RNA sequence: GUCUCCGUAGUGUAGCGGUUAUCACGUUCGCCUAACACGCGAAAGGUCCUCGGUUCGAAACCGGGCGGAAACACCA
RNA sequence: CGUCGCUACUACCGAUUGGAUGGUUUAGUGAGGCCCUCGGAUCGGCCCCGCCGGGGUGCCCUGGCGGAGCGCUG
RNA sequence: AAUGAGUCCACUUUAAAUCCUUUAACGAGGAUCCAUUGGAGGGCAAGUCUGGUGCCAGCAGCCGCGGUAAUUCCAGCUCCAA
RNA sequence: GGUGACCACGGGUGACGGGGAAUCAGGGUUCGAUUCCGGAGAGGGAGCCUGAGAAACGGCUACCACAUCCAAGGAAGGCAGCA
RNA sequence: UACCUGGUUGAUCCUGCCAGUAGCAUAUGCUUGUCUCAAAGAUUAAGCCAUGCAUGUCUAAGUACGCACGGCCGGUACAGUGAAACUGCGAAUGGCUCAUUAAAUCAGUUAUGGUUCCUUUGGUCGCUCGCCACUUGGAUAACUGUGGUAAUUCUAGA
């Protein structure tokens, strides 16, 4: 046998993410039957009743009180094809860098877009998510997704063939902008909290046949969202690179120690094999490796991996690093990094000296503009004029960054997913950087 | 929880239990250790409830009653044989003894005899 | 849903009643019942399941100098269960709760009742038994 | 991770959607002394933690992120 | 040299029938084990003995059903 | 001219390894194949050297140094002890 | 009746005791948790079966303090052993 | 190696302490080419522990009708290899720590004519007048089969 990816499902806020993502864990063997009993035996006592299946992933007590989508949260669920494990977005913009931390670790997004009337429009707005998660993850390196419809047992009259055509539509027409092909991203309409579409052919709704895919790859057509999970496309593993580890999380379980678990990107980790981080520059020796409740004695790439490292406490080791190989290049502090951030969507004019939020792989620190070089227009490197005073929307720039808390990145030719980052002000989307030079100290 | 003879009530009552008495056996040489065993009195609050029917009904139970299956093995003490087949005094002892036949698909047919004690 | 019946109310303004929980007090001294809006010289009076402001008398010191909300756990006056059950506990008892309704402690010693368990789920959650 | 509060010359910090000011300083400073000590005079000094939104324009009206100060949770 | 005035530090007295944390115990309540005095849910031997049986010759060497002696007992 | 510190054949060793001792073959002229830690007023061995700061920064176990020509602060050179 | 200025009794010990270690004119002054001997203990007390030998804890039972699982009816604990 | 030096004064003798000096023994800082020995969670917490291991064991000489193998020499109780289990023994040694403990433990010395003692070794085992002895009785394991619980090194019935 089986091979390792990762999964994101993204949308807007109350369209179901947890619910869905915990039902279709259900189906696919997640946890048995008198446990999630006890799950809406809870629901029904404080009140949640229909974010049962959000329970499931919605673990922390915060969420579990005021029903709102908070942590990133991983579950393990086998499927027809392949493993896979899923990212679940919280789908706020008070946690939009807990949504890019989660979809930075996903080779694959489900864009899950709501079928009922109000939520659909309220998610395509200025003060909407669904441009915002599609555009993050076509920033941060994310090629294939899928776009689900949900809830069609809201909508009125339920199981709607003209909605269901009008959502494509709508969906397809600012996507093409975005940068997904709708003949390779499926379409499918689903329902969680009914469990329709999902694991088999649904019946209230007969008017749906089936999505079809038209990729160079390989071309799919099925019927269920397993159908359409399973026949994603392998991304291709570079094995051969130094190994990368954006860290998720760090956790200090007790008789184990500090085990971090992180993304391997590139190598292969394996017990007995001293490993350094890049931004607290201690060195320690990896003891073991495991993945979701299993052990393995190799870590291969695109992997939730957890490794219990030697004699480093929890407060020492936070979340967002980069760790790697100790005998191979390791990465190093960037005092500056030359990248090339494309102006989208900003009022103001960006000149030097203004501070966004830069969000290279998982964590997040606001860096600051120190002088513009150049301006290239929208694409291929094409040189236009030197030293621009101010930045406008519309155009791309490269730029020589100076960031004031101090933090690792590397370049898009070495580790093409360390290479994606996005830039982020004024609680929008304000640039989208790449980088291509770094400098190290 | 199994239920032990004398407990004399209907519900589930801790014993700490000795060596040979029920429910129960010694880790160790003298261990002893409280259990929880279920009272003697069946009512319904039961899962499974041994029976043996002590006489013989007026017909067959299908499956029960029939096909009866011999017991394994023979007796191994001399004067068990002795009590067995009616032996007065050493008449043919060695021959009496029961020669269990035994065989398999790669096996040769062979008999086998147990070592007679007493 | 289903809205809690009406029941003996047994503890009025100025009952002291033990502390059940473990948050380091003793006992609870009832100053006022929420929710009670009142009558000329009638006490305001809580039942099982009622919030209340108490005061902890003896106890931790550092939560002796204030006002707390908190829930009747048990009491000493036997109440009617729509049942035709008269039931009454050994002793009053409260939880150090807040406004929204989960407790300060963590642990509870001894029964709650079955209607102070119904209508405070997070109670119910630290329940050792059920009454 | 949730929640509550605080942050404004270098400090003491008033504060008003139409004005970040004053004052005790701290310092420098002509001013004397061999040097002090002591007295005489002027000042400088603020992104209102920081960044945004509302607004004709807001430190302050609202919201985020950071630092502190209390909790509350947090077990592959 | 000492009071007085200002700034810091250290202890001291001090209402608050102050507070917190350990130890040792009074009394009360008292799980559990051990010992004794009972207790007998059950499991066994003898008198089996309604008898078919029986051999030195109803007078049984006993090979089984069966009641049960409705007792003696371990 | 001679050696190793290192690469490294085999042996040896060892439960099996490792290391050391043997032993092939490479392995030195800034033999750059680079010895450091504290000091130079006294006690207490070593500078009345040069340049900076100017009762500031600082040094100083202790006497004390420093307010514009610092044997004591910071640096450079040279010496001191291990 | 017994013990006490030849220091009883009580308190503190950052007290396990000793063989021993450090310093080294002589005399001493400090240190001995630590590989040998003896003692105590197995989270805190307590009570026990087996066995020649245990108040044993890599044996049992109860309470206490923590603490693992749960289908909430229950079940299982003791690294001052090597890691 | 039986040792001193600077500091109260305008200067001098003292008393006196402060500072200097040297060793080990913890921590720590800088540095580190080789090799031989070698301490190492005691000091605060005898605080809390996930996971794995740390106590098991068979000779010719206790009990083998497990086919789980096997020589049969073929008319035979048991050749033999041996699982599992019953039985016996060990598990009270070792290892770890120093909390408690101030005639307590402990050390040197003495006594048990005031006691016990598995095992090893050596004695004693025809010393007794008293219808199976050519060997008596019953049950239980292991084993077949039927299950209960979510469980456990839990067990029931036949
Ligand atoms: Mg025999
Ligand atoms: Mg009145
Ligand atoms: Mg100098
Ligand atoms: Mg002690
Ligand atoms: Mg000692
Ligand atoms: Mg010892
Ligand atoms: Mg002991
Ligand atoms: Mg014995
Ligand atoms: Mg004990
Ligand atoms: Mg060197």
């Amino acid at each position: 046998e089986k091979t390792h990816i990762n999964i994101v499902v993204i949308g807007h806020v109350d369209s179901g993410k947890s619910t869905t993502t915990g039902h279709l864990i259900y189906k696919c063997g997640g946890i048995d039957k008198r446990t999630i009993e006890k799950f809406e035996k809870e629901a029904a006592e404080m009140g949640k009743g229909s974010f049962k299946y959000a329970w499931v992933l919605d673990k922390l007590k915060a969420e579990r009180e005021r029903g709102i989508t908070i942590d990133i949260s991983l579950w393990k669920f086998e499927t027809s094809k392949y493993y896979v494990t899923i990212i679940d977005a919280p789908g706020h913009r008070d946690f939009i860098k807990n949504m890019i931390t989660g979809t930075s670790q996903a080779d694959c997004a489900v864009l899950i877009v709501a079928a009922g009337v109000g939520e659909f429009e309220a998610g395509i707005s200025k003060n909407g998510q669904t441009r915002e998660h599609a555009l993050l993850a076509y920033t941060l390196g994310v090629k294939q997704l899928i776009v689900g419809v949900n809830k069609m047992d809201s909508t009125e009259p339920p199981y709607s063939q003209k909605r269901y055509e009008e959502i494509v539509k709508e969906v397809s027409t600012y996507i093409k902008k975005i940068g997904y092909n709708p003949d390779t991203v499926a379409f499918v309409p689903i329902s969680g909290w009914n469990g329709d579409n999902m694991l088999e052919p649904s019946a209230n709704m007969p008017w749906f046949k089936g999505w079809k895919v038209t990729r160079k790859d390989g071309n799919a057509s099925g019927t269920t969202l397993l159908e359409a999970l399973d026949c994603i496309l392998p991304p291709t593993r570079p094995t051969d690179k130094p190994l990368r580890l954006p860290l998720q999380d760090v956790y200090k379980i007790g008789g184990i120690g500090t085990v971090p678990v992180g993304r391997v990107e590139t190598g292969v980790l394996k017990p007995g094999m001293v490993v350094t981080f890049a931004p607290v520059n201690v060195t320690t020796e990896v003891k073991s490796v495991e993945m979701h409740h299993e052990a393995l004695s190799e870590a291969l790439p695109g992997d939730n991996v957890g490794f219990n490292v030697k004699n480093v406490s929890v407060k020492d080791v936070r979340r967002g690093n980069v760790a790697g190989d100790s005998k191979n290049d390791p990465p190093m502090e960037a005092a500056g990094f030359t990248a090339q951030v494309i102006i989208l969507n900003h009022p103001g004019q960006i000149s030097a000296g203004y501070a966004p939020v830069l969000d290279c792989h998982t964590a997040h620190i606001a860096c600051k503009f120190a002088e513009l070089k150049e301006k290239i227009d929208r694409r291929s490197g094409k040189k236009l004029e030197d030293g621009p005073k101010f930045l406008k929307s519309g155009d791309a720039a490269i730029v020589d960054m100076v960031p004031g808390k101090p933090m690792c990145v590397e370049s898009f030719s070495d580790y093409p997913p360390l290479g994606r980052f996005a830039v982020r002000d004024m609680r929008q989307t304000v640039a989208v950087g790449v980088i291509k030079a770094v400098d190290k100290k | 929880f199994p239920m032990k003879q004398g407990v004399l009530t209907h519900g589930r009552v801790r014993l700490l239990l000795s060596k040979g008495h029920s429910c129960y056996r010694p880790r160790r040489t003298g261990e002893r250790k409280r259990k929880s065993v279920r009272g003697c009195i069946v009512d319904a609050n039961l899962s499974v409830l041994n029976l043996v029917i002590v006489k013989k009904g007026e017909k067959d139970i299908p499956g029960l009653t029939d096909t009866t299956v011999p017991r394994r093995l023979g007796p191994k003490r001399a004067s068990r044989i002795r009590k067995l087949f009616n032996l007065s005094k050493e008449d043919d002892v060695r021959q009496y003894v029961v020669r269990k036949p035994l065989n398999k698909e790669g096996k040769k047919p062979r008999t086998k005899a147990p070592k007679i004690q007493r | 849903s289903g809205a809690k019946f009406r029941i003996s109310l047994g503890l009025p303004v100025g009952a002291v009643i033990n502390c059940a929980d473990n948050t380091g007090a003793k006992n609870l001294y009832i100053i006022s019942v929420k929710g009670i809006k009142g009558r000329l010289n009638r006490l305001p009076a809580a039942g099982v399941g009622d919030m209340v402001m108490a005061t902890v008398k003896k106890g931790k010191p550092e939560l002796r100098k204030k006002v707390h909300p908190a829930v009747v756990i048990r009491q000493r006056k036997s109440y009617r269960r729509k049942d035709g059950v008269f039931l009454y506990f050994e002793d009053n008892a409260g939880v150090i709760v807040n406004n929204k309704g989960e407790m300060k402690g963590s642990a509870i010693t001894g029964p709650v009742a079955k209607e102070c368990a119904d209508l405070w789920p997070r109670i119910a959650s630290n329940a050792g038994s059920i009454a």
